[PDB]
Order: C-alpha cells, then structure tokens, then sequence
C-alpha cells in the first residue's frame, strides 16, 4: 500500500551535481564520491555526468550506473559498496556513520540555514549548474531537505554566535584525532572513509561564505584539518578538475544530451505538478513508488506490478470536489413556476 | 563594511543587487557621514511591493555597519463572493499577486 | 478582603487520584499495563535506554504507559516528582534532566563526555540502528501483528481510529528513516519523503549489519565485560535499549524463502555472539530477578 | 389559512419580511404570495504572502430539491493545522416542516485555556429534531467523534497528563425545550424547562467512554406590580454523570470518567462571578470537572428610573450561586485490581455520597449589578460581581464580569 | 477542455505560487 517494502513476484556514468565552488562538484555526497572513483578507477572509464535530482530514476544524486548490467545504484556508501587489525575497518564504519550524521548537520547550519549564505554564495552555485527553468523548483527543495536534516541542532538564523563555534568542536574536536592522510601519527582509517571526509571538510573550508564562522574556526584551532584538506586537493584535483573525464565536452556539454527541452519542460512540470494544494501529496507518492519499482527491476528483481489506489484516489478527491464545486454553480433547474394554481375539487 | 537587508523575501538577490552593488561602491569621506542611502532606500520603496509604513535605518557603530529592514507587501490576495437565486449573479472576483518573479503582478477582475 | 469563609480545597476527582496520587516519582514510558505493575523493561528503545539508566542509578520509582502527547515536550520518557499537597503538584521532569533529578554515591560515570572515538562510535547505535529498527518495525508488512499489538490496539479500540494512528504512525516513521542519509535522501518537492518509497531497504540493512560488526568488535577490545570501564556506563544501556528489542521481538528464527535473515540472528550472530552476552548480561545487573527474556 | 401559511413559513426557504393574503371577491379566491429566500450564496477569500492561508469559504445552498439545504464552512488558518470541514445536510422528512432531520460533518479543533490543553474533534453526527404543535421541541442525536487532546505545552497538571490520549464517545442524546417566555432574550413573564439527556457508548453504543449525563434547567419569572417592569427572576440547573459498564448489563464495571466528559460550572455565562471556568475540583490552575453540580440565582432586572418602559436596557440586580462535587470513591475496600474499574455498589454509593455532598454547606453565592441589553440576537450582561463564599482553589474574579451571549442566568 | 484545463491550472497555480526567491537576510560586503 505504499507504506511496506515492496512485494517481489515468485564504464560507469557517475551523475552528480555541477563543480560551482573551485571543486570537482557541491553536495560533499557528491564530491566524496568523485574523488573515490578518480582514486580507484582511472580517467578512462566514468563518464561524471553532470545531474541534477530529476534527471536520474533514483532520484538520488550521486548516482552510479552501470553500464554491463544496467542498474542504478543510490548513494556514496552504496555505490562503495559496489566497485568492491580489525579495528581498522571499524573506525572506518565508525566514522562513516559520523560524517554521514552529526557532520552533515554542519554543512547546512552554514551554507543552508544561514540565509546571509544561502542567497550570497549558495544558490548562485546551484543556479550555475542548472538548465534554464528549474533554478525556480530544484534549490528550494534541496534548501528545505539540508534545513531538516540541521535540526536536531536546535540552531537557526536567529550574541548567538559562541554556541555556534561550541556546536562546531563538538564535531571537528572527535574529527580530529583521525589522522586522515599520514604514513604515521593516530590511525588508518580507510581510503573511501578518508575520501568521505576530505568531501565533508573541504565544503566546510573552501567556500567563499560572505558570513564564514566555519573558516575562522577550521583555520585556527585545527590545522591538521585544513593541511589535509588542502594537500588532498592538490593532489588529486589539479587544476581544480579540469582533467576529470567529464562527458562528451566537459563541464556544460555533459548534461546535454538529457537536457532536451521537453525533458527540461517534464521537470519543471513533475516538480510543479507535485505542488497542487490536494492531488500534490498523492501524484508525489505514486510517482516516487513508480521509480522505486523502476529502479528495482533495473537492479535484477521483478517488483509487484503496481497499487493505482494512491493515484486513483488522488484524482477522485480532486474530481469530486471540482465537481462539486461546479455543479452547486448553476444547479439543477428550477422545480417551480412563478404561479401556482389549485382548484376548488367537485 | 556590510549592509543587511532584513525581512525582503519574495525578491530576487539580483533586484536588490541591481541598487545595492553600486551603495557600497563610491563608499571615500569617511571623516563625516554622507548617506546617499536615501536614494537607495526610496528606489528601493519605488518598488511598490514593499508595504509603506516600517522601514527603519539602523546605523551600528562596528569595528559602516548599515542594517535596512523591509517588511512584505502581500502575495496572492483572493475574493469570490456570488449570488445567486434570481437574476442576480453577482461572480464577483477579485486578485492580486504582488509579487511572481521579480516586481512582476497580475491583477485580474 | 471580600471572600468571607474558605472552605475545604475541592477533593479531586476519580482518575486523577487513582493514577496521579503516587509516593514515589513515576516515569512514563510506552508499556502495558501488565508489564507497568512489574516495572519490566518497556518496548521502545528511546525510553527503555533512560529507564535503564535510571534503574542503573539505584533511583525508587514506579513506570506508567502513557501516550506520547502528555509530555512537556514531543517525545515520550519524561518524569513526575510524587503530589506534597493533594492539589499541589511539582514541576516535571523532562527527559533530559532524568539523570540530574537522580541526584547516591557516583553519579558521573552515568552521564561523562566519553572519549572522542566513542562520541564516534555512538553514531552507529544512534542512527544506523535506529533507522534499522524504524524501518524493521514500521515498515516491513510482516510486522504489522506487533505493531498494532503493540502502538495502536491500546490507544482507541475503534477499529476507524485505529486505522488511521497507525497510519500517521507509519507517516512519521518513514519521513524519519528518509532523512538520516543511511537509506538515502531522494529529494522530491518542498516535503519530506513520507512513504517507504523512498527508504530503500538494502543500504539501511547493510548498514545495520556492518553496525553491529562494528559494535561487536569493539566489544572486545576492554576485556571487562563492558566497553572499557568497570561498571556499564551510558554507552552501554544506549546499546542495551536496542540490543534488547531487538531480540525480544524481531528474532523470528519463511526466512530462508525471502533471505535477510531478521535483525536478532545478526543481533546474537555479531561478532561471535558478544553482543548477546552483554544484554544477557546487562540483565542480571539492571533487573536481577527478571526471566522471561530469549523471547 | 392561518394555519397553512405559519406551516408554510416554517420551511425556512421563504424570506420572512413580506408575504400577503389577497381575497378577491370574485364570482373565496384567496391569493397568496410569497418571496423566495435565495439560492447558492458563496464566499471564499483568502490571503498569503506569510503564515496567513485564511482560507476563508464559506457555502450555502437553500433549496436543491425541496426543502434540502447544505452548508459548508470551511477555514485555514497557516497557523492552527485547519478546519477543513463543517458540512450540514437538512432537510424535512417528506411530512411537514416540523419534523427536520440533518446530517453533519466536522473537524474541529477548539480551545480549553481553563485546563490548558487543545481538543481535535474529528466527527460526525446524525440529528432528527420534531417540533410538537404546542410549541415543545423534541431532538435526537448521534455522534461519534475522536477527542484528542494535544496542547500541554505549560505546566498543565498531573491530571491532563493522565488523560491525554484517544477516545470515540459514540453516543445517543436527546434534549427537549418548553419555551413559554415573551422575550427569550430577556424572560420576564414565563417559565423554561429544558433536559438534556445522553447515553454514551452502552450495549449497542460502542466507544470508550460510557456514561449517561443528565442535565436539567428549569426557570422562571414574574412582574409583580406598580407594564412597570419589574421583573422578579429565577433559575436553578442539576445534573449527573453516572458511568456504566461497556455492554448489554447494568451490573458490571466502569472507568470513572474523563475530564473531555465532566462539567464545568462557572463564568459570566452559568454563575457570574467567576473566572471562564472557575468552581471545581481544581488541581493547582488547571480546571478539572466534576459529575454532580447544581446552581441558582435570584434576579431584579430593574428598568432605568425616571426614563419609562423604554427600549431593554435595565438594571440586573441578582444574587447567585453553585456547586460542583467530584466521584470520590474512598469508601469500598481497596480495588485490589489494577485501577479504573468500579464495581457497580462503588459507583452507586459514590454518586449517592457526592449528591450528598452537594447539600453539606453554602455553596458559592456570588453576587452583582449590571446593565442588561436585551438584543434580539444576543444578550449583553456587563456586571460587576462581588463572591462570597470560595472553596479554596477556585479563582474568584471581582472586576467589570463582560458577558455576551444567549444561554444565562 | 484547453479553455478549463488553462483555467483551473492558472488557478491552482498561483494558489501557493512558486517557491519564495529571498531570504530573510541579505547581505553584501564592501568590496576590497
């Protein structure tokens, strides 16, 4: 019914967001996972397609995809998963986990929350990365998402700034003892952990931020931080990523051949369309269910066929209330005269 | 120094941009004040979708410091109020919204 | 100056000096009346960690179910101090100052920063976990006998009402496992993702197993039966609360049919069985006479 | 005729002012006219820009095929979740105008500051009001709704906390009115006894709340001598609430009842004098109710000296008082069992117990003056109120007492 | 069908338009 996992019957093309900040891309997601990939496959093979969230069946941004078996895969740590003493790799699932929770929740108090940010140096990156209409549809909800996941900090645009640097090293004091790229010092962590990390930091330090209290702090208390940050970049992203095998041009010319005019038409329209005041909640079900089944029979397994209830429903609720609403306009017609006569019976 | 403008949602960065990038641009003669900001803050209120009354102007003495503050016109204002029974049909319909990109507005009566 | 004769405060009505007249401060946490009598753990993780707790502090105090909306703030586990004057009542507790309020001899080493790399390691209990179990309970249609038995059948009996909590209960379970990133955060128009259309189970499954290897590991590392001191702290009754249910309710051995085998069989299979010794443990310290456990 | 046009009138579908009966002495020939009401009125606006959505509809459809009749009320606040319906379907029951039946449909989310707290109510209930020739008005009604309770945001009270939850309350209650007065906005000359009974979820009735209220208002008033408007007045109200067991007995076991089902006696409404809702079985500010209460009042409504029997704008010169126990049990042995539930000895010695309370000391007896405006609409009281008698705990007010509304004393 | 269809879409769409293009805070910095 919607709400249950799903009933079952009885050369990768890594898509992720536009560089827009002097990084291979945004969404620290997205960059950690093209900054493993440059590290393990070789410029030969991935293509980075420039995306966007509507542009992909998942719906998920940094997306792989395959190109032998044809699947979609979501996600940093799933597609890790793919392309694949102890307590080696337990600090890595440890600290995977907190990168994923309690450091994204950093990364959207700046540059998400902070309107004096989101609007300076923000959506001036996501518009530049975006075809032409849907700057108007697509930041919003990826602003509205990253505000979401910033709670549970209990901290918004409200001297209102020392609680903020305490919120900061109550993350980067546990994120510093990792020795993230040395040959000696703490401990070895993981190369798609140290990716992970040098994706989230590196957002947190290189913007330009017209109101920066992440730089000031990163820059002073920790210089582990931001001597990795810095030789990790120019390490592997010389020229600032200019020598990635972008898609067939590079940088513009990839989200070409997916950004016909009537496909960029279909996302505007999809995104709008999930906004009517009723039918809006019940198409974004139905069509988030028909993704997931796609995306489903894509990875090799045949999903139930379908459940139109959810927009069924939504279409009578809509219909039945304009119906109504026209029907009561200019009713039935008049069951009574002007003048009504009775006789005397004989 | 900086300049704030509080409370101006529902405007493009750009139209803002557009009076303010050149308010900060010819500000020497620092020893005293000169606030062309008047004719910043009434092209600003030219726009007429910023709702008249409550502007306010206030000057931090931080080590300019400007901080404007706005409030809202309105969006989407709606009225549809018919009768019927005899001749009378009376549709009735009013809208405004004042604000869909930039300055733009459709009225439709 | 007006009031001439006072007369004899107005003796309270029925329930509220059946339920609330009270000697000793009363938790409230999600339980069943048969278990509220006998003080046994309850069954859902974010109170049983803070009862856990609090019977670790040696704190005299009696659980009643309650419903998640008589609660000074939204979650549930909060606390009431007893009545002084049958028409007087203290300010009450929220859940945050649970252990502030319990305060023997040491109270500290229940609430201390930990060390940084466990602040690390609390993050898979907290979210990869959490969003296992949310996703197990609320989600996956073969546990819906449990849910109903256990969040909705006690609230309304109207079959029309029950219906619809246990829909909004769904609702905000999935728009919960839909943002930690462990599943994935589709990003779909200005509204979270509140279906389990969005949720896919395999990353948070995957997840939850390398969770468990991780905890489990660790584990054995301290060689004192606890996770590097003498006596169980905070990291292990958050560890507890969902080790426990865990294994009470999800250790249904049908699974070989579908594969994925259910949480418990990794629960107890993690590691080489540590985890399953530390909560059989973690009873005989928090409730020494209680059986029952092992489903 | 007479009879026939009053008949005709009572279909509430022709407009009131202006109906004429023209006899023609032609070779009876009676002529009548009549006006319609209207049709479909709307309305619907609404505003944005901020939190505000005021959605603001509203509907009304006077005749669709003969005497039918739909109103739809509707609101969105941006700020309360909304109130997405109100829909009443009437219609008479293909007999007469008397006997109308009606169908509604709500979702409401109303306000109780007294016992700080919110109410969802989310029903739907099904009504059948007659209407005797001789002026009694009889009415039956379903209702089933959900009841909950949702805003303990301050410091409430250990008892709101412990009845937070869920319910159905699916019950069948019939009132009944015998209106004999000449101004209902403002009795001088007749008599009201109105009851109000209700069963709650009971033998096919099911639910979770079971009970049966009654609620009886009597009244009277009388000019006395030297059209000088005298107007000596009266009142006096009862009441019970007496849980049941949930099915097809009368001996069995009852939950005491929940504070969404008991009274709640005090304000410029039912006993001025008193906050919105003062006099009860308090617990610290929260207003808990009680089953059993009581009221009174004697009253002057003296016209203005030397001014004459001019428009109703009179001096109200009245004492008052009430009462309002709760169902103690604390005289059976210990439950033993785990609670709520009474066995049918313990609930009956327990009302029998607070009726008798009721009648051990003087109850509250307020008192006041005010400058009564009798509007054919509404009844404007400013009083100012001076209380007596307080049981402790139980908010006494002294200043200005502003009352409007139709129900007082 | 066009003529209602542009209608009611005109509308429904202007009923909760699309989503809001300034933030509260704005904020510019002198130039250096």
């Amino acid at each position: 019914s919607a709400w249950s996992h799903p009933q079952f019957e009885k050369a990768v093309q890594l898509h992720v967001w536009g560089p827009a900040f002097g990084l291979p891309s945004i969404d620290a997601e997205c960059l950690a996972a093209i900054a493993y990939l440059a590290q393990t496959l070789g410029s030969a093979d991935y293509q980075l397609i420039q995306s966007s969230p509507s542009a992909v069946p998942t719906q998920h941004l940094p997306t792989l995809y395959d190109s032998r078996t044809s699947t979609w895969i979501g996600g940093f740590t799933s597609i890790t998963a793919h392309l694949h003493a102890a307590s080696a790799t337990a600090d890595g699932t440890a600290y995977t986990a907190f990168l994923s929770a309690h450091a994204a929740p950093l990364l959207a108090l700046s540059l998400y929350v902070s309107s004096a940010n989101y609007g300076a140096a923000t959506r001036p990156a996501y518009s530049a990365v975006l075809p032409l209409p849907l700057p108007w549809t697509e930041p919003p909800a990826v602003r509205a998402a990253m505000a979401r996941r910033a709670a549970h900090l209990g901290l918004s645009s409200l001297k209102s700034r020392i609680r903020l640097e305490e919120a900061a090293r109550e993350v980067l004091d546990v994120l510093a003892e990792v020795d993230w790229a040395a040959g000696g010092g703490g401990r070895q962590v993981a190369a798609e952990v140290r990716c992970l990390a040098f994706g989230y930091l590196a957002l947190m330090l290189l913007p330009d931020v017209p109101r920066p209290w992440l730089r000031e702090i990163m820059e002073g208390r920790y210089p582990a931080l931001c001597t990795f940050v810095r030789d990790f970049r120019a390490r592997v992203f010389p020229q600032g990523g200019k020598l990635l095998p972008w898609a067939d041009g590079g940088a513009q010319a990839s989200a070409s051949a997916s950004a016909s005019a009537s496909a960029v038409a279909l996302r505007f329209v999809r995104a709008v369309m999930a906004e009517v005041p009723l039918v809006g909640e019940w198409w974004s079900r139905w069509w988030t269910a028909r993704k997931k089944r796609e995306v489903l029979a894509s990875k090799g397994a045949k999903p139930a066929p379908s459940n139109d209830l959810l927009l069924l429903l939504g279409a009578g609720l809509g219909l039945t209330v304009v119906g109504a609403g026209v029907f009561f306009y200019r009713g039935l017609p008049p069951f009574g005269e002007a003048v009504q006569v009775w006789r005397k019976p004989v | 120094s900086t300049l704030e403008v509080h409370g101006a949602t529902n405007t493009r960065r750009s139209l803002l941009d557009q009076i303010f990038k050149p308010v900060l641009e010819d500000t020497t003669t620092l020893g005293q004040v000169l606030d062309r900001v008047g004719a910043a803050t009434k092209k600003l209120a030219r726009f007429d979708i910023f709702k008249e009354e409550g502007f306010g102007v206030f000057l931090s003495e931080a080590a300019l410091d400007i901080s404007i503050r706005v409030k809202e016109k309105s969006r989407l204002v709606f009225s549809a109020g018919t009768d019927f029974g005899n001749a009378e049909g009376s549709a009735y319909t009013n809208a405004v919204v004042r604000n869909i990109f930039g300055g733009a507005e459709t009225l439709t009566v | 100056y007006f009031p001439l004769r006072i007369y004899e405060p107005n003796e309270l009505p029925e329930r509220s000096q059946q339920l609330t007249s009270g000697d000793l401060p009363t938790l409230y946490v999600f339980s069943t009346d048969s278990d509220a009598r006998l003080g046994l753990p309850s069954f859902n993780p974010g109170c049983l960690k803070w009862q856990t707790l609090l019977r670790l502090a040696n704190l005299d105090f009696r659980i009643l179910p309650s419903t998640n909306h008589s609660s000074p703030t939204g979650s549930l586990p909060f606390l009431l101090p007893p009545r002084t004057s049958p028409t007087a009542s203290p300010a009450p507790i929220p859940a945050s100052g649970l252990l502030s309020f319990a305060r023997d001899l040491d109270l500290g080493h229940l609430d201390a920063d930990l060390p940084p790399r466990a602040q690390a390691y609390l993050a898979l209990i907290t979210h990869s976990l959490r969003n296992a179990w949310l996703c197990a309970l609320y989600l996956d249609p073969t546990h819906d006998a449990l849910l109903r038995r256990l969040y909705v059948d006690p609230a309304s009996s109207s079959r029309a009402v029950r219906a619809a909590l246990l829909h909004q209960l769904r609702r905000a379970a999935a728009e919960q496992v839909a943002t930690a990133s462990s599943g994935g955060g589709k990003i779909v128009s200005l509204a979270p993702v509140d279906s389990a259309d969005g949720i896919d189970e395999e990353a948070v499954y995957r997840s939850a197993r390398d969770a468990l290897d991780a905890l489990a590991s660790l584990l054995r590392e301290s060689e004192t039966a606890w996770f590097g001191t003498e006596r169980p702290g905070s990291f292990d009754a958050a560890l507890f609360s969902y080790t426990h249910l865990m294994v009470e309710y999800m250790s249904e051995e049908t699974e070989s049919a579908k594969g994925r085998v259910s949480l418990g069989r990794m629960v107890k299979e993690a590691g080489n069985g540590e985890l399953a010794e530390h909560r059989e443990r973690m009873l005989g310290v928090a409730w020494p006479e209680w059986d029952g456990y092992r489903r | 005729v007479g009879a026939a046009t009053k008949k005709l009138a009572r279909f509430d579908i022709f407009k009131e002012e202006g109906f004429g009966v023209f006899l023609s002495e032609a070779a009876l020939d009676i002529s009548i006219r009549v006006k319609e009401k209207s049709r479909l009125v709307f309305s619907a606006g609404t505003d944005f820009g901020n939190a505000e959505g005021s959605a603001y509809t509203n509907a009304v459809v006077r005749n669709i095929f003969g005497g039918a009749e739909t109103l739809t009320v509707n609101a969105s606040t941006g700020t309360r979740t909304r109130s997405a319906y109100n829909a009443t379907f009437s219609t008479p029951i293909n007999g007469n105008p008397d006997l109308r039946l009606s169908v509604e449909a709500l979702r409401s989310a109303t306000q109780k500051p007294w016992a700080s707290h919110e109410e969802h109510l989310t029903g739907a209930n099904l009504r059948l009001a007659w209407l005797t020739e001789k002026g009694d008005t009889h009415a039956l009604a379903y209702s089933s709704v959900w009841r909950q309770l949702t805003g303990l945001a301050p410091t409430a009270s250990p008892t709101v906390r412990a009845d937070a939850g869920d319910s159905l309350k699916s019950s069948l209650t019939h009132t009944f009115t015998r209106d004999r007065r000449d101004n209902p906005m403002l009795p001088q000359s007749g008599y009201l006894f109105r009851s109000v009974s209700e069963l709650a979820g009971w033998g096919p009735l099911n639910g979770d709340v079971s009970f049966a209220k009654t609620e009886v208002e009597a009244s009277g008033a009388l000019p006395v001598a030297i059209k000088s408007g005298v107007s000596v007045g009266g009142g006096l109200r009862l009441g019970v609430l007496y849980p049941l067991p949930l099915g097809y007995s009368l001996t069995g076991a009852a939950q005491p009842s929940r504070i969404n089902d008991r009274f709640q006696l005090g304000g410029p409404n039912d006993v001025r004098g008193f906050k919105i809702g003062g006099l009860g079985p308090h617990d610290g500010v929260d207003a808990v109710g009680g089953d059993v209460f009581a009221a009174g009042s004697v009253n002057a409504l003296l016209p203005l000296p030397r001014t004459g029997p001019d428009s109703p704008l009179r001096l109200q010169l009245y004492a008052n008082a009430g009462r309002l126990v709760a169902l103690n049990s604390k005289g059976t042995d210990k439950e033993g069992k785990e609670g709520l539930a009474m066995d049918s000895a313990a609930v009956f010695k327990g009302v029998k117990s607070a009726v008798g309370k009721l009648t051990n000391g003087i109850p509250s007896l307020a008192a006041g003056v005010g400058l009564v405006y009798a509007h054919p609409v509404a009844r404007f009281e400013l009083n100012f109120s001076l209380p007596l008698v307080l049981r402790r705990g139980e908010e006494g007010r002294k200043g200005l007492q502003v009352g409007v509304g139709i129900s007082f004393l």
